């Protein structure tokens, strides 16, 4: 026997208020003010729709209000001893939601220092010393917040013609393609792991405000790109046919070293390069590229077609570490929160579609999943700062740099009917790859 | 039968991914999953020939620029969209065509131009300006509305006209 | 098709 409803939000599970999906039940839809009651439900305490809820919730609710709710969650009145077990844990789980918030999600705190400041006079306002006691718990978390060995030691740094600290010499058929692979994934997954969740729920890095609320996926999406660009100049700026297909093999054996360290994103950035206009198109160039080199750029190559289904199978198969593919996750979430209604209605009343938000929250997790487990190979400071200062564009714009390497493209190798001009050479060192197996 | 190769090209943050959705989605549903085959294949029957669309759309990877070429290199016919409520997502277009055509390495590539329309905006790009781009490409022009289904099926079944008549 | 030919 809870109050009268007209002092609580106590009325009783209906079709107008909640909808679950056909050994705790899966909510699919359901009015706010009994969302947050199955989240502090006094029959169970549900960690996983905490989980979900709290990084999902700002579409369809601000913190501020999420607080004010669960306040007026936490303040029960009474119509004796059934009820005081029942208040019990009511007010438990919702001081177990203030601290996953404030634990998980403190970013909506210090985007806000009023919310922290509700937040903290909240919790001051508990009363029984035993509560308080517990409380304690979440008031250190907040003044917190406020404030790997692995088997064999990992591999010897290997180079090839540049020899250490000679940054000057730096380039892509200077250092060895073990070490560019080895730095650029290491560069790579740390840039696939500095991206959070707060970046992606909502499709917040497609809005207008996507350089303040999505800073670090533009940063290893930019990443990513600059370095598909910087292989494109490297094979168009060589005009010498035999340094050009030099420079292609030694990007194919940095694809190989891709494909082992589990490095996806590095195997997209050369497959496209190779997919590129300026490129695809040097036919006299792949004509001199052993054959051996051209399987492994097509098993390469294939693990994108018919809608990435070989990078889906082999990313389930392989055990990580490894640096994923990030487009995917982003088609796949702007999709779901495009694609499916904001709200369902019944009965003319509207409930909050929860499920749209649960499917982004596992794609959230799966990308969480893959940013745990660290690369055993030892940094080179310098190799990694020649790659962070590459600016294959420079001062020029995306059409004015596309269209020169095109423009490249048709002199170094013009169209059919015109013969194949003999350039002079541009690298005076050796091009003969150094291998791709290690040393020992 | 014959599976038809289909790309979406267009700026991104104006919600171009309502085009393919509303098509696939078979209607009187709205609930969505992309990660089925189903999410991007539909067969249907155009002009009394039944075919097989697949239909690529690249929704939120706009920054993946560099890509952009890889994935233009799979289709055989373009949609290319533009916002009717968004000026520069109409500006866009014609860079977007040049790729297009320089990825195919022909003048003459089967494609259509399409605007679309949410409601909750104000109309920028009047529909005269888009029929005199698209007359210009030498292309059709038809406009859309990602909340009533109008439009979408003359869309993508025009290109696939243009693709058969090429 | 693709310069990457195989055979």
């Amino acid at each position: 026997l809870p109050s009268a409803d007209v002092y609580r939000f106590a009325e009783p599970d209906s079709e107008e208020n909640i909808i679950f999906e056909e050994g705790i039940p899966i909510i699919k839809a359901g009015t706010v003010i009994k969302l947050i009651e199955r989240l502090t439900y006094h029959m169970y305490a549900d960690p996983n729709f905490v989980r979900t809820f709290l990084t999902t919730y700002r579409s369809f609710c601000k913190p501020q209000e999420l607080l004010s709710l669960i306040i007026e969650r936490f303040e029960i009145p009474e119509p004796k001893r059934f009820r005081k077990e029942y208040i019990q844990p009511v007010q438990l789980r919702v001081l177990n939601v203030c601290r996953h918030w404030v634990e998980h999600h403190f970013y909506d705190f210090e985007r806000d220092a009023y919310l922290l400041q509700r937040m903290e006079e909240f919790i001051g306002t508990v009363r029984g010393k035993a509560m308080k006691k517990w409380v304690e718990s979440i008031t250190k978390i907040i003044q917190r917040k406020k404030i790997i060995t692995f088997q064999s030691s990992p591999p010897t740094v290997e180079w090839h013609i540049s020899r250490p600290g000679h940054i000057e010499t730096f380039d892509l058929l200077t250092l060895h393609p073990i070490e560019i692979a080895r730095q650029l994934t290491l560069l790579e997954s740390d840039l696939y792991r500095a991206v959070q969740p707060s970046e992606l729920v909502g499709s917040v890095w497609t809005k207008e405000d996507k350089e303040i609320n999505s800073p670090n996926l533009l940063k290893m999406i930019r990443h990513t790109t600059n370095l598909t660009l910087w292989f494109e100049k490297c094979i168009v700026e060589t005009e010498n046919l035999e340094e050009r297909v030099a420079v292609v093999s030694r990007i194919i054996e940095i694809l190989q070293v891709f494909q082992e360290l589990n490095n996806f994103n590095g195997v997209l950035e050369v497959v496209s390069a190779m997919n590129s206009s300026p490129v695809y198109r040097l036919d006299h160039t792949f004509e001199q590229i052993p054959s051996r080199q051209k399987k492994i750029l097509e098993e390469a190559h294939e693990l994108s077609e018919d809608h990435y289904k070989k990078y889906l199978a082999k990313l389930r198969s392989i055990n990580p570490p490894c640096v994923p593919f990030f487009g995917i996750y982003l088609t796949n979430i702007l999709k779901t929160e495009e694609g499916n209604p904001e709200v369902l209605k019944r009965h003319g009343k509207e409930l909050i579609n929860f499920s749209k938000r649960r499917k982004v929250a596992e794609i959230t997790g799966e990308i969480q999943q893959y940013q745990n487990q660290p690369y055993c190979l030892r940094v080179e400071s310098d190799i990694k700062r020649f790659f962070e200062n590459l600016n294959p564009m420079g001062n020029s714009m995306e059409k004015e740099f596309t269209d020169y390497l095109f423009n490249k493209s048709l002199e170094i190798e013009p169209r059919n009917p015109k013969p194949l001009p003999r350039f002079p050479k541009k690298y005076s060192y050796p091009l003969k790859s150094p291998g791709v197996r290690p040393s020992n | 039968m014959t599976e038809y190769k289909l790309v979406v090209v267009g700026a991104g943050g104006v919600g171009k991914s309502a085009l393919t959705i509303q098509l696939i989605q078979n209607h009187f549903v709205d609930e969505y999953d992309p990660t089925i085959e189903d999410s991007y294949r539909k067969q249907v029957v155009i002009d009394g020939e039944t075919c097989l669309l697949d239909i690529l759309d690249t929704a939120g990877q706009e920054e993946y620029s560099a890509m952009r070429d890889q994935y233009m290199r799979t289709g055989e016919g373009f949609l290319c969209v533009f916002a009717i409520n968004n000026t520069k997502s109409f500006e866009d277009i014609h860079q977007y065509r040049e790729q297009i055509k320089r990825v195919k390495d022909s003048d003459d590539v089967p494609m259509v131009l399409v605007g679309n329309k949410c409601d909750l905006a104000a109309r920028t790009v009047e529909s005269r300006q888009a029929q005199d781009l698209a007359r210009s490409y030498g292309i059709p022009y038809i406009e859309t509305s990602a909340k009533t289904r109008q439009g979408v099926e003359d869309a993508f079944y025009t290109l696939v006209r243009e693709i058969r008549q090429h | 098709x693709h310069p990457w030919s195989v055979a």
